[PDB]
């Protein structure tokens, strides 16, 4: 249907601190690690549905500048003596037609899973801190 | 504890005006001991003469949660009837719960009675209690029974039917077991030998209320806070105003993680945004946080400094009081 | 002292219309780069407009009330040295060049200021 | 904006070189006397942008937005002594005197990456021209003036 | 159709920029003073269409045809301030400003990808000229008066 | 956020020697070989959070000049009797808006891992010696 | 560091006999096939380094002409009746700055481990014998 957002990326912030230096090409990416429900089916015309404990388990992939305020958080949160919760959501803002909605998206406790793959050149630039937090919930609603 | 008093031995318009000043004739002590001019110091002059403040009212309470931020009150004395209504719309304002007792004399539907007054106004911030005996020693373990909750762990919201409770239960037939059922009171009675505490509906009920008080106080806190001690002040950005909505997002999820609200469909009619998703979020989440947007805010508040109204909308989770089952012998 | 400009708008900058709004946007040098400061002036009756105006980088835009967007002015830069009662019409003629290094060698006039000082504040001990 | 005038003084202060011999890039001027060896700072390659950063002050409060990016700036060297220029300059890249120069220089300095000897055909004749590559890494900013939101009034409501 | 006419809107108030300044694109139009920067949002990219979506409402009874699309469509900045103007926009294009004044401009506004100053060959003299990269997304539609249906008489039959 | 570096590639010293000769072309890389922190999820939003002991363990492979200083070090270690320990830093400089600040990564005891796959050719030059020295703790700081 | 080669491939020998038909494009490669040590790491700042016993095992890819006596030196030991054990040593000549330095590398007891994959064309010239003597230490010195 007709759409458009506001909002270039699906603004996010994790515990009260909004994300704001963004690695530019596709900083974001929420995967599902797993199914929303595995089934077994058995003999003339017969399957069981059962939505499985891991059904919201989402990776968040996040793409931050070398050394940012942003990668500033996320990394005093990798070094921290506890393995900090994260908390947070990611939204968007859109209008539908002519009716303005918010697209959000809840991340409940999560935490690192990849630490970025710290790379230095002399060629190219690389300022590319790729962090990884892998939440168990995250339910898109609107 | 840490603090350095200095009095006069004179009682009575005597006056300590100096705050050490420096003597020409040695090093100071004055500057190091922090209690100079410029330095902030609490200097009460000495009074005139004894004084003698009039009787305040029980409404003087005003100064209490002026100074302490307490959320659950009390008096020794029983409240007088023409107080009832002023302190319930204190309650009311003020964002905190008044326990308060009464004899059987106010087991009415009648307007004279002011607990049925309560009722009818919706003062439910007035939480109004029954002891045959007067027992104000009962509005003591019913405070103490219901504040009893974290509001971080798992499931924590409790309800107050038959809860242990830690003064003697009374007597009554049913007919104003029945009456203080429908008109707001709470009964501590027998059941089965043993203390049962039954709540009432008349008047909102005590989970209910407390809930949603603990839950307005903590979206005001967790907002103040994340906006004047995070040491980084957010914008009017619209990821600003996100961060905004996610805070009070993120204190709803607290709390449907806590026991106070659970997902269901919405029953009242009134909304804001649009049906869809605030059905769908409540049916869902249970709760929707929609934060007005910058545009439809003028320059005239903007320069205010202050946010555009949010609307969080929630549910309460069903708590079970009664159970009703039937039973037939098919021999 | 900062300055105020002043006078009817007229010429090239159209017709004096009665609610003629400008726009200047200033270029303050914060802390890396710098800072853009805005403020929108209006005009009272016959198209006059009258207003002081700080010292600095400043970008002029005029538009007129219901209009679609601005025009550019353009840009000026008012120094230590340009008249005070002038006019806007004027002033947009004594456009921005790019001696602000030469300028910047003002710093000399502040060095012997601060050499006068410190020899003003040694000399008294005796 | 002031990048490429940027690295343009890393060069000129880098090899301790003239003023008026370091030219800009496929800008407007003459080459003449081809012995006199010039430094042009080709910048003609494509600039990419690799984030958009937004940050916010509290006092005097103002926000900062920038912009990280990097371009493959050439340098150009001409004249009799091109190849010294050039091997001199590809070489002094990445000692002390660069590194201690380049101080406020808004501008990282990556190393040279390739060299080439490509002249230009001057009518007939051939003059020393060498390219030397090296990916330059800078983010301008600009600050606006917003304003902070000092609280929230709402109002909830529930079933 | 509006698309293209849309984002020179939003550049337009964007960088509080004149309207007789902004061009389209390669349309017949003088440039004349090239130091007067002016600004074209050149649309000649392919824009490619990602879904056709199909509503349809029942009430006030028609239906909606849409077609959500993207085009990579670039900013060529003129004139003597024509690095600043790509610049401040370059990087004011994901601010405030911006992301409140494309309220009803049904058209969503990527970051700027890329930037470029190729100059134009002005005839043995070289305009300053810039290109910036920007994807942008967008949907046209159309409505349609067609018909529901209220019923459905049938029969069935069976051996 | 606006930010640039001194320092071209992440200055590097173990055991108090300097690498100095750095292939040009992304010598350093850090790379974390596990996670900060595994996490068991059961039903109805519950999680446990249990950061690994192998948090910071992290591999740097180094790219050095065929017969370097910097290689002639890394050999002379990769050849020792008794295997040396590595400990030292990598870190950068940098301003972040007019302040300078500086970016700095430990290296706790670590160890050749991987030796370099000595290649040579004939067609083509190539000096391109690929140590892989794998440390427990890599925690970067600023 | 400044540094330049004699001896273009370097120069290798094996029982005795100087390999001279070296396929051009990068015919000998030396792979090393394991670790220099393996560690176990333990919780706060415990690990523990131990070098393996097959640190210096390296397999060393030689690529001759299809029928040459460097294949026929190969050939013959890949056909003997007892397996040949392969001694010798592959060096390098190269002056530092202006001193002459070589390069050494000792291959000990080794053997063949993957015979060439004998393809003939009719398209193209192949005549690429690629063998692979494995050897267990393989020390570099300079």
């Amino acid at each position: 249907s007709v759409i458009v957002y506001r909002n270039n990326q699906s603004t996010l912030t994790l515990n009260g601190y909004t994300f704001q230096h963004l690695y530019q090409g596709a900083a974001l990416v929420l995967t599902p690690v797993n199914a929303k429900t595995a089934r077994t089916n058995s003999i003339n015309g017969g399957v069981s549905i059962s939505g499985r404990v891991d059904g919201g388990v989402h990776t968040l992939a996040i793409m931050v500048q070398k050394h940012s305020p942003d990668d500033k958080f996320l990394n005093d949160a990798k070094n921290s003596q506890e393995p900090v919760v994260f908390d947070g959501s990611m939204k968007r803002a859109y209008t539908e037609s002519g009716t303005l909605k918010k697209a959000t998206t809840t991340l409940e406790t999560g935490s690192i899973t990849t630490q970025p793959t710290k790379t230095d050149n002399n060629q190219d630039p690389d300022d590319s801190r790729t962090y990884v937090i892998e939440f168990r919930n995250s339910v898109e609603t609107f | 504890n840490g603090y350095f008093k200095v009095t006069s031995s004179t009682t009575g318009a005597t006056s300590l005006l100096s705050y050490l000043g420096v003597a020409t004739s040695g090093t100071d002590i004055s500057a190091v001991l922090g209690m100079n001019s410029e330095s902030g110091a609490v200097l009460t002059q000495g009074t005139d003469q004894v004084v003698l403040p009039a009787e305040t009212k029980l409404e003087g309470i005003t100064a209490i949660k002026s100074e302490v931020n307490i959320k659950g009150a009390m008096f020794i004395d029983q409240i007088l009837d023409a107080d009832i209504p002023g302190i319930a719309s204190f309650a009311g304002a003020n964002n905190m719960l008044v326990y308060e007792v009464f004899d059987t004399g106010y087991l009415s539907k009648n307007v004279s009675n002011p607990v049925w007054a309560v009722k009818l106004a919706g003062q439910s911030n007035f939480r109004c209690l029954l002891s045959k005996s007067g027992n104000r020693k009962f509005a003591a373990t019913y405070m103490a029974r219901m504040h009893t909750v974290l509001f971080s762990g798992q499931n924590t919201a409790i309800t107050m039917q038959l809860k242990e409770l830690s003064v003697t239960a009374e007597e009554y037939t049913d007919t104003e077991i029945a009456n203080a059922k429908t008109v707001g009171l709470d009964l501590l009675t027998t059941i089965k030998n043993e203390q049962a505490l039954l709540t009432s509906g008349a008047n909102d009920f005590c989970d209910n209320v407390y809930n949603l008080e603990a839950f307005r106080d903590e979206i005001q806190t967790n907002n103040y806070n994340l906006l004047k001690t995070t040491s980084t002040k957010i914008p009017q950005t619209d990821p600003g105003m996100d961060t905004i909505e996610d805070d009070t997002e993120k204190t709803c999820e607290k709390y449907v993680r806590n026991g106070v609200f659970a997902p269901g469909t919405w029953t009242r009619s009134d909304f804001f945004g649009d049906r869809q998703q605030f059905v769908d979020a409540i049916a869902q989440k249970g709760y929707y946080v929609l934060i007005g947007d910058l545009a439809d805010q003028t320059t005239a508040e903007r320069q205010s400094r202050v946010s555009p109204v949010i609307q969080i909308a929630v549910k309460n989770a069903g708590a079970v009081h009664e159970e009703d089952i039937i039973i037939s012998v098919n021999l | 002292m900062s300055i105020q400009v002043t006078g009817i708008i007229e010429g090239p900058l159209g017709t004096p219309s009665p609610g003629i709004t400008i726009r200047v946007v200033s270029k303050i040098s914060y802390r890396n780069t710098y800072r853009l400061s805005t403020e929108d002036y209006v005009t009272t009756t016959g198209g006059a407009y009258d207003f002081q105006l700080n010292e600095g980088f400043h970008k002029i835009l005029i538009r007129y009330r219901g209009a679609s967007s601005f025009t550019k002015l353009g840009d000026v830069s008012v120094s230590d040295q340009t008249p005070s009662p002038i006019t806007l019409i004027n002033l947009l003629e004594s456009s921005s060049p790019k001696a602000l290094v030469v300028k910047l060698q003002e710093l000399a006039d502040e060095a012997s200021e601060s050499a006068q000082s410190a020899s003003d504040d040694a000399d008294q001990v005796t | 904006s002031q990048s490429i005038i940027n690295v343009a003084r890393y060069i000129r202060d880098l090899l301790d070189y003239d003023e008026n011999l370091i030219q800009f890039d496929r800008k407007n001027t003459q080459q003449s006397d081809t012995v006199t060896g010039y430094i042009v700072v080709n910048g003609s390659g494509v600039q990419n942008v690799l984030s958009h950063g937004s940050s916010y002050d509290g006092d005097a409060e103002i926000m900062e937005y920038s912009k990280s990016e990097s371009r493959l700036i050439t340098l150009e060297f001409y004249g009799s002594d091109a190849y010294e220029n050039a091997e001199l300059f590809s070489l002094l890249n990445q000692s002390q005197k660069a590194k201690e120069v380049s101080r406020g220089l808004g501008l990282t300095i990556y190393n040279v990456s390739q060299a080439t000897d490509v002249k230009q055909l001057l009518g007939y004749q051939y003059g020393n021209r060498v390219h030397v590559d090296f990916n330059i890494q800078y983010c301008p900013s600009v600050y606006v003036e917003t304003l902070r939101v000092d609280a929230s009034e709402f109002e909830i409501l529930v079933d």
